[PDB]
């Protein structure tokens, strides 16, 4: 393990960076909107639910998605085929056995055809150029869980969970790297469990104060609090299951101390 | 695709036919493995995602080099550097006198930097056998054939049933262990220094309980002292034979202490002390190594 833990995080630090989406593409959208795309992460969390799909599978499909929207302009009425071509091509990249293409057109109740969902998948692999093996929050989360001591798992389920949440609104998201996220996200979770904080290990290897995270940890605070609220349910509702301990069910503290 | 000039099929693995080619422009000659999409059914199949993606990451003089991807409605094509045979053609036509002991070295060097460079950029190899290494006529040796080869950025979860050959297959897999680690390619890469050396398979299994059985027979037979964990894996057993670890003088007969030591650390049984591809380098053995080239 711990022979290449750190050249392994160093490369990831750097691929992140060539693997970022444009920023302010939803504006340049003139057909669909950061609110649709929250519709469609969601809908995205419940397919993998149901294929049993691991949870870096969702990761990656959404990180294609917002490269590809990034280049391409697409109807309301394509938003969802791009989204069904990515967690396909996730799941060829990631999964042991991916579903089938006739399952991926089940799901979307055969609102497009087995060859459309082809057509879309060679284009998505053209647009991102066959860049697939993109760094996720997940990735730098599973890095940062070898430093916490000893290992919590309500702590672990807690920070998968908001990151999750955080794939499905662009809206503040899009402005920070995945390790800024995942950072804040094991911050946050580490904090709301135990009262604990962004560890020193990790500020040494992440070179990440406390600080720097501040930023990007008051928005994803935001979205913990108001999670309940949300248009969007389908990561609570997942992360209800005894596999996660329960986790958002657990009490999102009010303040930081920050 | 209308530059190239096909001169004759140089065959498979995993998927789509290979061919010898010459770009009719730039003169150089390539490698073309054709992949045809049934563009009704599955779409481009998850070893050529896999492959390409990875492949298009590892920069390396020892990891075959992924030319060009020619992208078109019905067809893949993948371009690759011509390289001219594999270790394993190379093994049975250098048997009956023996690989020399140099360019075993040399290959088993060239071999662990280019693993080494994988593994620093969390790629996993997961089938390393000798068909898989290609060697050039100048002496160099190249892992090839990423077909399987995964990011392990987060863990790798193992198939329960492993379509990744069995002789080069290491025990932590046999016993059921559920994930991958880099440990898995140092072991097949150990094996196949082994059969270089001997001229045959280490450990030839016919069933996964075979193949375990054979590797117990010469490593002695795990227990939790050599490997804490092991009676505790889902596919071990309270009833397994006990044998005794053989010397390895026996096992490997024309080696020096030093080569026997590296040896015997790439197959270590516990994956957590199975020496890694880097502390490999650094090895003893590696101080008089040179690039002979082979009688090819
Ligand atoms: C039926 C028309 C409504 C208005 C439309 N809904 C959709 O497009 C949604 C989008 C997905 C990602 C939830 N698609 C569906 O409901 C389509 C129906 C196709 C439209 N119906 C027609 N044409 N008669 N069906 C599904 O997505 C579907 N079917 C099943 C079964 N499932 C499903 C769900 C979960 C699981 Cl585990 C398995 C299967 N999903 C919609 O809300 N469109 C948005 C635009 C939009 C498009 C895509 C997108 F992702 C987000 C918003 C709008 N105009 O506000």
């Amino acid at each position: 393990v711990p022979d290449y833990h750190e050249d392994i995080h160093t490369y990831l630090r750097e691929m992140e960076v060539k693997c970022k989406p444009k920023v302010g593409y939803m504006k340049k959208q003139p057909d669909i909107t950061n609110s649709m795309r929250a519709i469609l992460v969601d809908w995205l969390v419940e397919v993998g639910e149901e294929y049993k799909l691991q949870n870096e599978t969702l990761h990656l499909a959404v990180n294609y998605i917002d490269r590809f929207l990034s280049s391409m302009s697409v109807l309301r009425g394509k938003l969802q085929l791009v989204g069904t071509a990515a967690m396909l091509l996730a799941s060829k990249f990631e999964e042991i056995y991916p579903p089938e293409v006739a399952e991926f057109v089940y799901i979307t109740d055969d609102t497009y055809t087995k060859k459309q969902v082809l057509r879309m998948e060679h284009l998505v692999l053209k647009v991102l150029t066959f860049d697939l093996a993109a760094p996720t929050v997940n990735q730098f989360l599973t890095q940062y869980f070898l430093h916490q001591q000893p290992a919590n798992c309500k702590v672990e389920s807690l920070a998968m969970f908001l990151g999750e949440l955080s794939l499905i609104d662009a809206d503040p998201y899009l402005k920070y790297l995945p390790s800024v996220i995942a950072g804040a996200a094991f911050h946050l979770a580490l904090y709301t469990v135990t009262g604990q904080s962004w560890p020193e290990s990790l500020i040494r290897k992440t070179g990440y104060t406390l600080e720097s995270l501040k930023p990007c940890l008051m928005d994803l605070h935001q979205t913990y609090l108001k999670a309940p609220q949300h248009a969007q349910q389908s990561i609570r509702e997942k992360y209800k299951n005894s596999k996660y301990h329960g986790v958002s069910l657990l009490n999102p503290p009010e303040t930081l101390n920050l | 695709m209308e530059n190239f000039q096909k001169v004759e099929k140089i065959g498979e693995g995993t998927y789509g036919v290979v061919y010898k080619a010459r770009n009719k422009l730039t003169g150089e000659v390539v490698a073309l493995k054709k992949i045809r999409l049934d563009t009704e059914t599955e779409g481009v199949p998850s070893t050529a995602i896999r492959e390409i993606s990875l492949l298009k990451e590892l920069n390396h003089p020892n990891i075959v080099k992924l030319l060009d991807v020619i992208h078109t409605e019905n067809k893949l094509y993948l371009v690759f550097e011509f390289l001219h045979q594999d270790l394993k053609k190379f093994m049975d036509a250098s048997a009956l006198t023996g690989i020399p002991l140099p360019l075993i070295k040399s290959y088993l060097f060239q071999l662990l930097q280019g693993l080494a460079f994988c593994h620093s950029h969390r790629v996993l190899h997961r089938d390393l056998k000798p068909q898989n290494l290609l060697i050039n006529t100048e002496g160099a040796i190249k892992l090839a054939d990423f077909g399987l080869a995964r990011a392990f950025g987060v863990p790798v979860r193992t198939y329960t049933h492993e379509v990744v050959t069995l002789w080069y297959r290491a025990p932590e897999i046999l016993l059921g262990c559920k994930y991958y680690s880099t440990a898995v390619d140092i072991w097949s890469l150990g094996c196949i220094f082994a059969e270089m050396v001997t001229r045959r398979a280490l450990f030839p299994g016919d069933s996964e309980i075979d193949q375990l059985f054979r590797i117990f027979r010469t490593l002695g037979t795990p227990d939790e002292v050599v490997w804490p964990g092991v009676t505790s894996m889902p596919d071990y057993k309270p009833s397994f034979p006990k044998w005794a670890r053989q010397d390895f003088s026996k096992v490997v007969p024309p080696l020096d202490e030093d080569g026997r030591s590296l040896l015997s650390q790439m197959l270590h049984y516990d994956p957590n002390k199975r020496i890694s591809a880097k502390a490999a380098l650094a090895h003893p053995f590696f101080q008089d190594v040179t690039k002979p080239v082979p009688h090819l």
